[PDB]
């Protein structure tokens, strides 16, 4: 451990923006974190970004209004910010520093971990097998969630993406016909969004086994970039130390890549698009990749990064990187919102990286793949009627289009429209599939061999 | 000549609103997308600007330091 | 407390000799006083961004460093003002100078030192009692409508050492001593609060209680919520008068705030122009609006610093008057002004452009000021409650929702009045749009709802489905013209126009039209969705063969009952007092259904 | 498809511009030819 | 072999992991194999090198990428190539290089897409909007190109014969049916003639069934060239058979529309869709070419049946 | 009497040929002579401004041209138009001058052919589709001014 005094500067040499100069400093360290008192005896904290010679550079959380020049007191902690974590956080709630808001006590911790974290071995890294059963047919069917996927939400401002992560918190389960431990980020979001969450959990009667990470709207910007890392150092605690299999739901990533970009501003960096810094992929990276299993280990970490796309636009930085790195997205919109379809949730322009392994036998139905592919092509073949349908009318229709539109009619009120409540299995998903795609004679299912229509579409 | 002059309006007419139809529905809808495409990745051409010139500018000031 | 002028590159002013500063302390430059922020700070010298005009600054001039940041002085006096951006005066300026013009480095305090104010303490405390912050003390009786509570600044507690007694005091003495841990604190009646700080509550509780608006269209059919935010567009053409007088006239709130951030100055002229002129019934006398209001004036050529700094200084007063228990409802007249003067600073400030230019943290700051309004419990003893809403108007440039600030505002705004021009045109008033319009609080007041009125939540629901049905309809009358059309559908549209017609329309220059009561909003809409539901079923149960009854026999057969619907906005409650009204509507139903009773 | 592929410019705002101004002034002028057409349309119907 | 460094590992390690592998591929090269590696990124190397530019405070070119960009690609993909390897043993060897590229929103228009475009001799571009309807590989087949054609002509002209003409019809009837897509979306299928029916037909038929497959079943795992080439020309012989058979009775007492065909030869229109239903490794290629030379067979009855 | 510069020549010399010109042209029009001065190129001359104000390391505005380019353009452009000369004999000459704006396009948000049309009084602008068309002289007529109607109506 550190048995040396730590030292105690007052030496600020300047303040531009959002970091705090120091000089005079023995030894700097690169990221290690710094406290430090106003002269009206506020306490505020702050990591080192850049170091040169006696010079140390410190980004501060809270921020930097109110910092003095002379009587500004710091002390640097030497080491990095490394976290107290225990296996019994799970029930507690906490702000986006890692301190308790529940009137409960600090945390007692069994360790300190790196909130950095550290990459985990590729070749201990074991490829996800196992589903799990969201009760969504718009997901267990067409984009199966496997256990170890990282699987945001892609949604967009007014849309229930709130309602639907509530939902999946309670009816998550497994396809093997289980208590996972929640870790939620409540992350730039206003106070109804945070108790609504928080409400839920405890409906729900499951609060014993759920970890809260809350930072406000109204919270600092700069605590808005460590939340995730709190929230998934504790998972990683929980699934890889104590062998439990987490779920961890990260709130709009969006208010994450919006404090990024003010840090990467005030720090002049590189810009890519839309002004987000040139790395924010590898920053993203190291949010996202802390998921999956590990081989000789019974834990598991699942990801669901909700985000909200601004402008609708899915060509964004933020979901356009995100969906580079996570496994496919589940995706919501407003054409089915604004029709009062719940979960208003889009298959087309969605996928599951992982769902091919995680579908079949030995895992749910041997026809689930065909069922699936088909749907794909009837859906997006019933929207394209649609687009014609549009100019040249219905009467210049014929009977293999109008199919595709009895297809897409039916397939949105029977297949995605459910309810916050209605919990389907995979089994009965799968045969709703039929259901629908027997709307079509065997020679349009081009999707499906004869060695599976000759089983299942006669039915 | 009602009928004959008749079903030749009922022809031009599907025929006119099918292309009002086409500009409302694609080539306009296709134009805008492409404006606002346009007019995105200018500004952020704009922006990679603004940051050499930024750049420039503080690389001036610490020259101006050096000679100090 | 004194700094020197180092050197002047426009409106950035360095300073030397300052090592004493912390960032975003407040200054006063140079001989005039021009009021600067200090931004960038390196050795003993300061970089300063004056918000005035810096020319004839000189290098050697003198620094002013107040310790305070940028704050809003709050205390007696505040009500019946109008302010600057950053806390000034304007009332008093123009008065104490007899000039037309802000005069450069004006240095007006913000409440006046010379007014005599009617102080009476609590009564309950006592020298060696303990009090702590958000206690009150004692009020100062300003006018006839809203009583000025004095309360323990934020941060503050002790032992009481010396309570003034009742009497008159000015905003300069001493009110009140407590001691803390052997430190004496003297408080006078005006306490001092940074703006961009959020003053703390007990707890942040949900909103549950209707914002009673006399408007029957934005309540009915798209309610809002003390504590709750919402978005009003503003264009030229859009009416967004009605909103602000009947908002600030007739509402339930107490206290109202209106901020303005950067407008035309002949569109301030208007708006401080009117609301004196403004007058409300109270306990039977006619008061103005005034004397429960205040008001902060920016035009757009006033300094970007105080357009920036109006929205919070704006908020701050108001969470000000919440903290008192009070229900405040503050109105900023453009959040697009507002956010162009965010932009201006950033640009000046070299800051790197993120959306359209704007900063990179535009919804940070957006997100951060709405969420200060709620309804929440209050500190202090007395265990009072209250709340801050906020219907800050968006007007991006060319009317479009793609704006950064617009959307932005959007996604974090719970109701949605969206107005529209085209009935303006029409001269249908007020001008909302209905289909853009949403609410988010419907669930929120559903307890409220059914505890007072029961039936309002299935009305409303009705009320949608009749006037989408109206929309939904629209294909199908143009290409038909109501001749191939089920009587049923023609029912829908007619009674759709007489929603559109004599209840979602309100005539605000007619007497008894001024200020609709919730209990005649719900009633009027009662009788009509009751007359739709007979006219449907009067239709559908005789429609199978032989002897059907159509939307043309209703009509002809019980004319009196439609025009009937349509008089009852005449219902004046002014004169007609709430069992009268009530009657004649009960009344109205029997005579409805028994018309409906003759046709089987 | 999606876009007219035109790499974007000064002159391709001012190109695209024109070329809404035009599209909008056709399905306007095309709409008045519909509307000219169904009333005669409808009054051939009730001749 | 294959070398793991990973989206959340350090940034600057992916120009090293880039190096190491060509590097790999070299030494084998030089031992007289082929071989053929591929990075999956490109640009997250070249993500890495303008965070390390931005570190380093340089000067950056086209959106924020350092200046010397299109040197570090051109320097990469040309150590690629089939050699003469150096040593008396006289090996031959290749480095094939077979480079993904991360566009954001599949915007072909960054400095890395740009660059590399101009480096690469084949373009395998792919469309984001196929790949929303799960036509894998979501190949668009409009922009894509390679430049090796004439290079392979020799080999297919030794081994098949019939690929390169079959290649060439393929070609010019996805080239038609998207001319006609433009057209069509217009008018609303009114003013097509029969012989374009039957191009817009087929070209469906290419495209669903033959430019397409699913990797994760046993039958499109693999598609060996005698299958490719084998189904192409059955689709292409229905093509120039179907096509003829308007061609010669357009002008006569009776003009065999598609929908005469179509309801004709509808069982022909389905074998030819399950011909990717093969199984290449349970029925072997005997079986595949006998089973294909059938359909032909088939569908010369029914012509001759039907025309 | 014309004044040859090309594209190799040095940058100064590129942006000192304007300058050159123009001094002719008003020596001769000091004697009473009417001077028309026709320039190739001004694009290339704002093109000279825009590489030496680089390698000056000098703040430049829109498009990489220094913030004075109109200043520049304007100083060439107002030193034309018909005078009565300084000296005894009571003479009045003239200057002509025609400008060359090379246009990258017909958008005219151009730097150099936005600050020559607000200082210009005629503008003949020459359309890229009668160009294609082969029609010729091709000129616009609808985009194209000319601002001294009333000086010449008598």
């Amino acid at each position: 451990y550190l048995s040396q005094p730590r030292l105690t500067y007052k030496t600020v040499s300047g303040v531009n923006g959002p970091l705090v100069i120091l000089d005079h400093v023995k030894f700097p360290r690169y990221a290690e974190i710094v406290h430090l008192t106003l002269p009206d005896g506020t306490k505020r904290s702050g990591q080192v970004l850049e170091v040169s010679g006696s010079k140390a550079v410190v980004q501060v959380f809270e921020g930097t209004s109110g910092i003095d020049a002379k009587k500004t007191s710091c002390e640097f902690t030497g080491d990095i910010l490394r976290t107290p974590v225990s296996e019994d956080m799970l029930g507690r709630v906490f702000n986006g520093s890692g301190k308790p808001i529940d009137r409960g006590p600090v945390v007692l911790a069994e360790d300190f971990l790196d909130i950095m974290g550290q990459p985990i071995n590729p070749q201990c890294r074991i490829y996800p097998e196992e589903m799990i059963q969201t009760g969504i047919s718009a997901i267990d069917g067409m984009n199966s969630i496997a256990r170890g996927q990282k699987i945001p939400i892609f949604s967009a401002a007014g849309l229930p993406h709130n309602e639907i992560a509530a939902q999946i918190c309670r009816q998550a389960g497994l396809v093997k016909k289980e208590n996972f431990a929640i870790v939620f980020a409540a992350m730039g979001v206003n106070m109804e969004t945070a108790r609504f969450f928080k409400s839920d959990f405890e409906e729900n009667g499951s609060m014993d086994n759920v970890c809260l990470f809350l930072n406000l709207a109204n919270d600092p910007t700069i605590e808005r970039i460590i939340t995730p890392r709190l929230a998934l150092t504790t998972a990683e605690f929980l699934a890889y130390q104590c062998e439990k299999h987490v779920l961890v739901i990260l709130t709009d990533m969006s208010s994450y890549a919006e404090a990024l970009r003010e840090v990467s501003a005030a720090r002049e960096e590189v810009p890519g698009r839309r002004g987000f810094p040139g790395y924010m992929y590898t920053d993203l990276a190291t949010i996202y990749e802390r998921a999956g299993r590990v081989e000789g280990r019974n834990g598991s970490i699942t990801q669901i990064p909700i985000l909200t796309m601004p402008n609708d636009d899915i060509t964004h930085p933020i979901p356009d990187l995100t969906g580079y790195i996570t496994e496919g997205q589940i995706y919501v919109d407003r054409q089915l919102h604004n029709r009062q379809i719940y979960p208003p949730i889009n298959v087309l322009p969605s996928l599951s990286r992982l769902m091919k392994s995680a579908i079949g036998e030995g895992m749910t139905r041997k026809d689930h793949a065909d069922v699936s592919n088909q749907l794909y092509a009837c859906y997006a073949i019933g929207k394209d009627v649609q687009a014609m349908k549009a100019v040249v009318g219905e009467e210049a229709l014929t009977s293999d289009d109008l199919l595709y539109l009895e297809f897409l009619q039916k397939f949105e009120k029977n297949f995605i429209t459910q309810g916050p409540y209605e919990n389907r299995t995979v089994y009965e998903t799968l045969d709703i599939g039929w259901q629908l795609l027997r709307i079509f004679p065997k020679e349009m299912l081009k999707r499906i061999p004869q060695s599976t229509l000759s089983e299942f579409y006669p039915r | 000549s009602l009928q004959t002059s008749f079903v030749t309006l009922d022809e031009a007419i599907k025929i006119t609103n099918r292309r009002v139809n086409a500009i409302e529905h694609v080539i306009i809808p296709r134009i805008e997308r492409t404006l606002a495409y346009i007019i995105t990745e200018l500004d952020e051409r704009e922006r990679e600007e603004f940051y050499r010139l930024k750049k420039i500018q503080e690389k001036k000031k610490i020259i101006k330091e050096k000679s100090e | 407390t004194f700094g020197y002028v180092h050197g002047v590159s426009g409106p950035v002013v360095t300073a030397c000799d300052m090592a004493g500063a912390a960032m975003y302390e407040l200054v006063r430059v140079g001989h005039s006083e021009l009021v600067g922020e200090i931004i960038r700070l390196e050795g003993d010298m300061a970089t300063i961004q004056v918000y005035e005009e810096t020319s004839g600054v000189s290098v050697g001039d003198p620094v002013l460093r107040t310790g305070k940041p940028l704050s809003v002085e709050l205390g007696p006096g505040i009500m019946g003002a109008i302010f600057d951006g950053i806390q000034r005066p304007l009332s008093d300026i123009s008065s104490q100078t007899q000039s037309i013009y802000i005069p450069r480095g004006v240095n007006v305090s913000a409440l006046s030192r010379d007014i005599k104010w009617e102080f009476i303490p609590s009564k309950n405390l006592r020298v060696g009692s303990h009090i702590t912050g958000g206690d009150i003390y004692g009020i100062v009786n300003e006018n006839s409508l809203i009583k000025h509570k004095i309360m323990l600044p934020p941060r503050s507690r002790g032992s009481v050492t010396y309570i003034a007694p009742p009497g008159n005091y000015d905003a300069s003495d001493v009110v009140l001593e407590l001691e803390f841990e052997g430190v004496k604190e003297k408080l006078s009646m005006v306490q001092v609060w940074p703006v961009r700080q959020v003053r703390p509550v007990t707890e942040k509780l949900p909103a549950n209680h209707p914002l009673l608006t006399g408007q029957r269209v934005l309540d009915a059919l798209f309610p809002c919520v003390q504590g709750g935010t919402t978005a009003i567009p503003g264009a030229f053409g859009c009416g967004k008068t009605v909103i602000s007088q009947s908002l600030s006239k007739y509402s339930n709130s107490d206290v109202i705030i209106y901020v303005g951030c950067g407008e035309r100055g002949n569109e301030m002229s208007e708006v401080l122009r009117d609301f004196p002129e403004l007058t409300m019934e109270v306990d039977g006398k006619v008061e103005s609006i005034m004397k429960r209001t205040a008001l902060v004036a920016n035009t757009s050529n006033m300094p970007v610093a105080a357009r920036e700094a109006s929205i919070y200084t704006g908020i701050t007063l108001s969470e000000y008057f919440r903290d008192m228990g009070y229900h405040v409802s503050m109105m900023a007249d453009s959040t697009s002004r507002w956010a162009e003067a965010l932009r201006e600073i950033s640009g000046r400030l070299a800051e790197m452009p993120a959306d359209s230019g704007y900063p990179a943290y535009l919804g940070a700051r957006l997100a951060s000021f709405y969420e200060r309004a709620g309804r929440v419990k209050c500190l202090g003893n007395p265990e009072r409650e209250g709340s801050v809403s906020i219907v800050g108007a968006v007007s991006p440039p060319g009317g479009d929702f793609s704006d950064p600030v617009t959307s932005a505002t959007l996604g974090i705004v719970q109701v949605f009045w969206g107005l529209d021009k085209k009935l303006a045109q029409r001269k249908h008033f007020p001008s909302v749009n209905w289909l853009i319009s949403y609410s988010k609080y419907m669930r929120a007041l559903d307890e409220y709802y059914d505890k007072h009125f029961t039936e309002f939540v299935p009305l409303r629901t009705k009320a949608k489905e009749i006037l989408q049905e109206e929309e939904d309809l629209a294909e199908i009358v143009q290409l038909v013209g109501k001749a191939s059309l089920a009587e049923t559908d023609k029912i829908t549209l007619e009674v759709a126009k007489l929603i559109k017609d004599d209840f979602l329309q309100q005539n605000g220059y007619t007497p008894y039209d001024r200020f609709c009561p919730f209990y005649k909003t719900v009633g009027m809409l009662s009788n009509m969705i009751s007359f739709y539901d007979m006219a449907r079923r009067a239709v559908e149960t005789t429609a199978q063969s032989d002897n059907k009854i159509t939307w043309s026999i209703i009509r002809e057969h019980m004319g009196e009952i439609l025009y009937k619907l349509s008089s009852m906005k005449f219902k004046d409650p002014v004169k007609d007092g709430e069992a009268k009204i009530k009657a004649d509507y009960a009344q109205l139903l029997e005579d409805m259904q028994n018309a409906f009773r003759s046709l089987e | 498809k999606d876009r007219i592929e035109i790499f974007p410019s000064r002159m391709a705002q001012t190109i695209m511009k024109a070329r809404l101004k035009g599209a909008q002034t056709g399905r306007n002028l095309l709409k008045k030819k519909s509307d000219a057409l169904t009333l005669r349309f409808r009054q051939i119907l009730k001749k």
